[PDB]
Parts: structure tokens; sequence; C-alpha cells
């Protein structure tokens, strides 16, 4: 697939880790049961 | 036997208790069972005397009546005091005590040979037995005083505010000692607002000896006249001439120093103290005081005398010798004066055992274990030797120009030990030891500028200060005085500091010119002291209340009358140029009870041409900085802009987020007004802080035909939730239906089902009034469930009982925010609660 040569590792920046978020998430809840939707 | 004694506080029940034992019964009679009439539960003057109770033409006949919820505690007194042999009425030492021991001794009844009065200034073992061993009679000059002045406050609150509400405005109130209060506090104002700071510059010097110590200075004279430069240029030029100068100390001084410990706290002085340096007022100073002398801890905390026990003196002499010694000894007490008038049969605010520490104190409250610290390290200080300083004063010549140092070292420190400084003052330093006619070399130079300050706006305890100085109430009263100004709304307390409406500046202005005799301090003194003489027994309480009503019913005759005649000027009208949004005529500036706003002129024109439009403003808060200290009031008037016609300043408020409004000082007399886009400090609506649901904006309690209710700020949306009786927020209503077929049970309304963020409930259509709120049940919604929305149908299909049988009602899971169903039995909930996962309802025990 993506062919890597290597493997790389390092703390994780702040800025990075938002970077990879597509969201941020608020509050606790999980799955409602009166539809089984998020 | 049994012995019965009646206490107003509970906490005071138990604290007596404890040292009276097993022979007496302690029952806590909570608060004035007996009372003058509140609600309304020539026939004007019928109606007057009604709602006064009091009767001044009829010889004063009072109507005392007994309020809701006193009379549970008057049948259980009775019932008490018919088991009972002897009656004993323990209440405080004052006057507010002998009245509520009157009122009990007058419900109760058989007065002559069943009733003794207990008299106690601490709540302890030694004076309990004391006060017991040999009781008093209940003192009638006393209670005749107190009723004197209370029936002297009902008639000026009563006749006052109907004339008041017709002259100015509608919700308006009036007090004989609380309207020289909001005077005193006014003509501070109008004080600080006629300052006009000056400016002034003052120079300091740095300089090293010889032997390398080093001193600094500052600078007050120039050519032998005062050194006070008015501008920067003067004072760079000053600068300049002195460090071109040659310096050398032409002046040493000396001499010893000595202070002298605080008298022990009457109850201003410890309101004072309290206000300095723990930053309590009045009523949390005064309410701790309380709790600390019902307790046990402290003596009783309204006073006057300074004055201290023999038991005192030498418990406290005691204490110092055993762990201060006999330097701090000193060889004999330290006696205090306090006023020729004062209740010098009543003791200083003291501990009742010295040896109790305030950490002890493991069922007061940290904020009471502060106070309580103050009184004692008081108490302690006070009769320690007093401390020892040596001071030096320095004085060098440079040209032109000399300039002064001065110093204190502190060698004795016996009352300071005690009682420390909060911080160290301007002459808490270590001068060197330069000679006399010294020499000395130099270090640069720095200018500093200054504006005068303006009178010291009054604090609660400063005020309190004044009314001490002056004569105008009394220990008893000052914390009410303190509170009800605030409370009646003509004065404001902000920064721990006082600020006056512009209604109070109002009534204080209409008063003055009314009532004169009324509202003189020497009169209010005059008054105070002829109520002292009551007391004493110098003078017949019903002849004094006749001659003040006398003079205060040709006063108000006078007033009532047309100003043209010469009675209260209306609330005059000031005008500006503005254009009023439903007619644009030029707009005036005017003062009701609620604030200060914006009106146009046809609120004065019959229906016709009425116009009722009003624009609502927001006064600009001063922020003082605390970091500023004295320098913060001298720059907040600085900050206001000054009044074209007149040196008044001028006070500030906000009509649009893109204008400011500026207003004289002196309105209504001045007509000043300035209008400016620049904002400075901006302000807005609150109440129950709630996110509306259907636009996210924020959400503000509200009051009217709806009654207590919840409305979005945002102008594009007028939702609306409400209030109910369990909950907070409030829920809005989506599915208001009136079911007309359940009635309320507490009233004749019918109820109606609400929605909210607290859940789902049943309120009265007339919450406003009938206020009665209960949760459904679920066989409840099942009898309705065509009337439920589409959504809250979920509801109706919960199961309505338990498997034991019992009926369960709808409740809201707030840490999950979602509906369940709980069944209850004999109120209290049985355990078992209903769910609705995933389209089925999961019951089980909670
Ligand atoms: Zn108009
Ligand atoms: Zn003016
Ligand atoms: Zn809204």
């Amino acid at each position: 697939t993506e062919e890597f040569d290597a493997i790389k590792i390092a703390l994780a920046s702040p800025d990075m880790i938002r970077s990879w978020s597509f969201g941020e998430v608020k509050k606790p809840e999980t799955i409602n049961y009166r539809t089984f939707k998020p | 036997g049994k012995a019965l004694v009646i206490v107003e506080s509970p906490a005071k029940a138990k604290t007596i208790n404890k040292y009276l034992g097993s022979d007496y019964v302690v029952k806590s009679s909570v608060g004035h069972i007996r009372d003058l009439p509140t609600s309304g539960s020539k026939d004007e003057r019928g109606a007057l005397v009604n709602r006064m109770g009091v009767d001044p033409w009829h010889n004063w006949e009072a109507h005392y009546e007994v309020l809701p919820g006193k009379e549970k505690v008057v049948s259980e007194l009775k019932q008490l005091a018919e088991k009972a042999d002897h009656i004993y009425l323990a209440t405080d030492l004052d006057r507010e005590g002998e009245a509520i021991a009157w009122h009990l001794r007058e419900v109760i009844g058989g007065d002559d040979a069943r009733y003794s009065r207990v008299v106690f200034n601490e709540i302890t073992k030694n004076a309990i037995r004391q006060a017991f061993n040999k009781p008093g009679e209940l003192n009638i000059d006393r209670v005749n005083a107190q009723q004197a002045r209370r029936f002297m406050d009902r008639v000026v609150g009563y006749m006052v505010s109907p004339l008041l509400w017709k002259k100015i405005a509608r919700g308006l109130s009036a007090g004989r000692v609380q309207s020289v209060a909001v005077r005193l506090v006014v003509e501070r104002e109008r004080e600080i607002k006629a300052f006009v700071p000056e400016e002034f510059w003052e120079v300091d010097a740095s300089t090293t000896t010889p032997s390398g110590e080093a001193l600094a200075l500052q600078v007050t004279h120039q050519n032998d006249k005062p050194f006070r430069p008015v501008n920067k240029e003067q004072t760079q030029a000053a600068v300049s001439l002195l460090e071109k100068a040659r310096y050398s100390v032409l002046e040493r001084e000396d001499k010893p120093t000595t202070s002298k410990p605080g008298a022990p706290f009457i109850t201003s002085t410890l309101q004072q103290a309290a206000s300095t340096r723990l930053g309590f007022g009045v009523k949390k100073t005064m309410m701790m005081a309380q709790r600390l002398y019902e307790a046990g801890y402290i003596t009783y905390m309204r006073t006057d005398s300074t004055n201290l026990s023999q038991d005192a003196v030498n418990m406290v002499r005691g204490y110092i010798s055993d762990n201060f010694g006999k330097k701090y000894l000193p060889e004999s007490p330290n006696q205090y004066a306090s006023k020729e008038n004062s209740q010098e049969a009543h003791e200083a605010i003291r501990p009742s055992d010295v040896n109790v520490m305030a950490e002890s104190l493991k069922d007061m409250e940290a904020d009471a274990q502060k106070l309580y610290q103050l009184i004692w390290r008081q108490f302690v200080a006070c009769q320690m030797t007093p401390a020892k300083y040596d001071s030096t004063t320095l004085t060098v010549g440079a040209g032109d120009f000399r300039l002064k140092a001065r110093g204190r070292i502190l060698r004795f420190d016996g009352w300071t030990k005690v009682m420390p400084a909060l911080r160290k003052g301007d002459e808490d330093r270590i001068l060197p030891a330069v000679n006399k006619g010294d020499a000395l070399t130099l270090v640069e130079l720095t200018p500093a500028q200054h504006f005068t300050k303006p009178p010291a706006r009054f604090s609660e305890a400063s005020l309190v200060k004044e009314l001490e100085k002056r004569g105008i109430g009394r220990p008893s009263t000052y914390a009410s005085i303190i509170s009800t100004i605030q409370d009646r709304g003509y004065v404001r307390v902000e920064n721990r500091r006082f600020y006056a409406e512009k209604m109070g500046e109002i009534v204080t202005d209409r008063l003055e010119e009314n009532f004169r005799e009324l509202m003189n301090y020497d009169f209010t003194a005059q008054m105070e002291n002829s109520l002292d003489q009551v007391a004493n027994h110098e003078a017949e309480w019903k002849a004094v209340l006749d001659h003040f009503f006398s003079d205060f019913t040709q006063q108000l005759d006078k007033a009532e009358k047309d100003p043209e005649e010469g009675g209260m000027r209306p609330n005059q009208m000031v005008l500006t140029s503005i254009d009023c949004p439903t007619c644009g005529r030029k707009m005036g500036i005017r003062t009701a009870s609620t604030g200060v706003f914006l009106g146009c002129s046809g609120y004065a024109l019959p229906p016709k041409e009425r116009c009722k439009t009003t624009i609502n403003l927001v006064p600009e808060n001063e922020v003082l900085n605390v970091l500023e200290g004295e320098d913060a009031e001298t720059n907040a008037l600085r900050a206001k802009r000054r009044c074209p016609k007149c040196g008044t300043a001028m006070d500030s408020y906000l009509i649009d987020p893109k204008r400011k409004l500026h207003v004289c000082g002196n309105n209504p007399t001045c007509d000043g007004y300035e209008i400016e886009e620049g904002e400075f400090r901006i302000k807005g609506y609150d109440g129950p802080i709630v996110e509306c649901e259907k636009c996210g904006s924020e959400m503000h309690l509200k009051m009217g035909r709806f009654g207590k209710y919840m409305a979005c700020t945002n102008e594009e949306c007028k939702n609306t939730r409400k209030i109910l009786r369990n909950g907070e927020v409030a829920p809005p209503k989506e599915d208001p239906v009136p079911l007309p077929e359940l009635p309320c049970e507490k009233s004749d309304a019918y109820f109606v089902l609400r929605d909210g963020a607290a859940g789902v409930f049943l309120a009265a259509n007339t919450f406003p009034k009938s206020r009665e709120t209960r949760a459904p049940l679920v066989e409840e919604l099942y009898r309705f469930r065509d009337r439920l929305p589409e959504k809250l149908r979920y509801l109706a299909d919960a199961p309505q009982q338990d498997p034991e049988g019992n009926k369960t009602m709808v409740r809201f899971s707030r840490k999950t925010k979602q509906q369940y169903v709980s069944s209850e039995k004999d109120g209290k909930a049985t355990g078992w609660s209903a769910f609705y996962v995933d389209g089925k309802w999961v019951e089980g025990k909670k």
C-alpha cells in the first residue's frame, strides 16, 4: 500500500493532535435508546 | 417545681440549657410573637388608623396583632405556662428584649405574681447563676420607650409615603432616621461632585552616608516657602536646581514616643474595626457577633459602654501576668471612659473566658472565628503596657531647598505584640545614625504628580461613625439604618463605599424643603435623647409622642397643599434633543424608584395626545482600583466629565451601543446634558441566567401578568419558559394544554402542563397568584393522552404502577437530562424507577 521504509516516533504537539481530529467531543452522552443513534 | 424560661433564639435556648439543667424548661420564642399589623387583612382617617394600627388622636391605642405562623408557638407557650409555676423572661439586655418580654407577658397573662425578668450580659455559668438568683421585675419604662420609637417610625412611614407617591413617585418610602442618613450620604455626594481637584508635584531624594548607609528623603521647601510645583516644567526645573546644589544635614532631631492600646470595643468601634481589618460590613459583623454571643463566647454586642467588670479585669490581668509577664502588665489597670450618656451599666464587647482561643471555636464558622479573634486581641491589648518607640527626624539643605526624613524604631512592643498593624507605615523604617551636622552623598531623584483628594466616600463603618458622632440612632439601631437605607433604594453600596441614587437626592431635597424640623440633625439627636429620658423615667412617653405628632401634622398639612401654596415641588423635567422612536419629539431625563430613564413629554398630555414610550438607561459603574489606594477615588473624580453650565461633575449612562449620555450632578436643578458616541463603562439585564433552546441566546427572569417567568433577550425570539414550584431555570411550555379536568387543591385554578429544562410539570393557570406546582402522575397523563403533543406521548406509555402496586410519578434526571418514572410510598421514594431504553421501558430498583 504505502510502501513505507521505516517508522518514526516522537512527542505529540497539541497543534498536531488538533490537526488530526475532525471535531471536539464535549458531552458524556454515548447513544440514544429511543432510536439507536449517537 | 418546674420553672419556664422563654428565650428568643433557639441557639440561646441551647446555650442557656447548658447551665440551667433539669429543674428548668427552656422554650425558644422565635422572634417577635406580637406586632403591629402589616397586610391589608372622614373614612380616610379610619382606614389610615386601621393600616397603622396606632391611633394618634385617641391617645395612641395600638391594636397589636399576632402574625401568621406565630399562633402555633403562642399555643405551645401558653400550654407550657399553664404547666409551669414561675415564668422567666430571659430576653436580651436592650429595649428590644424588654418589648419582647412585655409582649410575652401580655399574651400569656397572669401578670403580677408569675413573671420574673432575667438580665444577663453573657451566657455563662456565673452570669446565669447571678441572673437567676435575684431576677428583676419587668421594666415597663423601657417597653414604653421602645413602643414610642416604633409608633414614631410607623407614623412617619405611613403618613409620608402617600405624599411622596402623589408628588414624586409611587413605590417610595420614608423613615425618620433613614431619611437623615440619606441626607448625610447625599450631602457628602454633593461635596464630592463639587470638588475640582488641583494638581501638585513632589520630589524625592536618595542619599548615602559617609558610613555607606542609605537614606531616602522628601523635599518640602523652596526659598523658605512651601515647595509645591504646579506643572511638569516647574518640577523639572526644581529637580535640576536640586541636582546642582550640594546637600548637608543641617538638622538632627530625636525623641521617645509611646503608644497606648485601643479601648475595648463598643458596637460602633467593633463595626469599624471589622470593616477595616477583616472587610466585614455591618450586617455580617452583627450577625456573627450575635452568633458568638448566643454560643456564649462574647458579651452582648449592643453596647456603648467601655466599662469592664472587676472579674474581667482580674481574669485578663492574670492571663497577661502568666503568659506575657510583668513588663506587659502594667502596674495598674488601663481605664477607659465612655460617654457620660452611655449605658455605663453595660460592659464592653469582650470574651466570656479569655483562655478560649479562636481556633478552639469548633462550632463557629471561620468568619466568626476571625471576629472572635479580633475581639479577644482587642480585649487583651487594652490592658497591656503601652508600646515604646524612639523617633528620628532629619532635615537636609541644598541651595534654596530643604528636605526631610522621619523614622521610628520600635523597642518595646507589648500591646502591638498581641495586636499588630496591618501594614508598615511610611514612618515604620530605619533612618541611619547620621550625626548632627553630618554630610551626604547623592543619588538620583524622582518626581511625582498628585491631585488633591476629594472628601472620602462613606464606608458602612464610617457612616456608622458619623451617626455615632452626631447622635442619630443608637447601638441597636445602626445595623437597621445601614440596611434600610440600601433596601429602600435611595442609596447603593459598591466598592464597599456609599453612592447616592438620584432619587435619594430628589427625596432628600423635598424632605428638607417641606419637613425641615424632621430632617435637622439637632432635632433628631434631641428626639433620641428624649427617648433615652423616657427609658430613664425622666419623661412621659405619650407626652413626647404627642408633641412630635403635633409638629409633624402641622408640617404635613402645610406640605400637602399645592406647590403655588407652597407644598412639595413635583419631579421637574429636564429636556434634551433626542428623537422619540414613537413620535420623534425632544426627550427629557426622569427619575423613578426603578432608576433614571429617558421619557417623552407626551407622558404629560391627555390620552388623545399621550405618549408612553420610554428609553431605559444603564449607569456606568465606577471601578475603583484597589491598587491605587487613596488615589482610587481621586482618579474616579478625574474620570468624570464636567458640566458646561456649572462646576459640578457629571454622571454617565449608556443609551445605545453607539451612544452614551452624560448628566449633571445637580439634575434636575441643573439642566446640562451631553451626548457622545464615545462610550465609557457599560452593563446589562440579568435574573436566573438561562440559555434559550430556540436561539441559544441569554434568557432572563421577568414578572407581570405571567408572574415569575423567563424570557429570551433576543428581540427576534419571544420564547418564554415558566418558573415552577421546586425547580430553577424555567421549563417553557411547548405543551401548555390548559388541562381543565385537573383541579388545583390549594386554590380554585386548574392545572396546565408545561415543559422546560427542569422537566415536564403541572402548574396553575395562575402561577403569578396560585404559584402551585406539582409533578404529573403517569395515570394522570394516560387520562389525557390525546392532548399531549407528539413527543411526550411516550410518557403515557410508561408503566403506571410499580410491582408493589404503588402509583408512579414523572421525574427528570438532570445528570442524564432525561425523563423517568419513579414510585413513591408514604411520600418517600420506593426506590423503583423505569427509564426508556431503546423503545422499551427498562424498570428496576434504583
Ligand atoms: Zn414620544
Ligand atoms: Zn450642571
Ligand atoms: Zn431565544
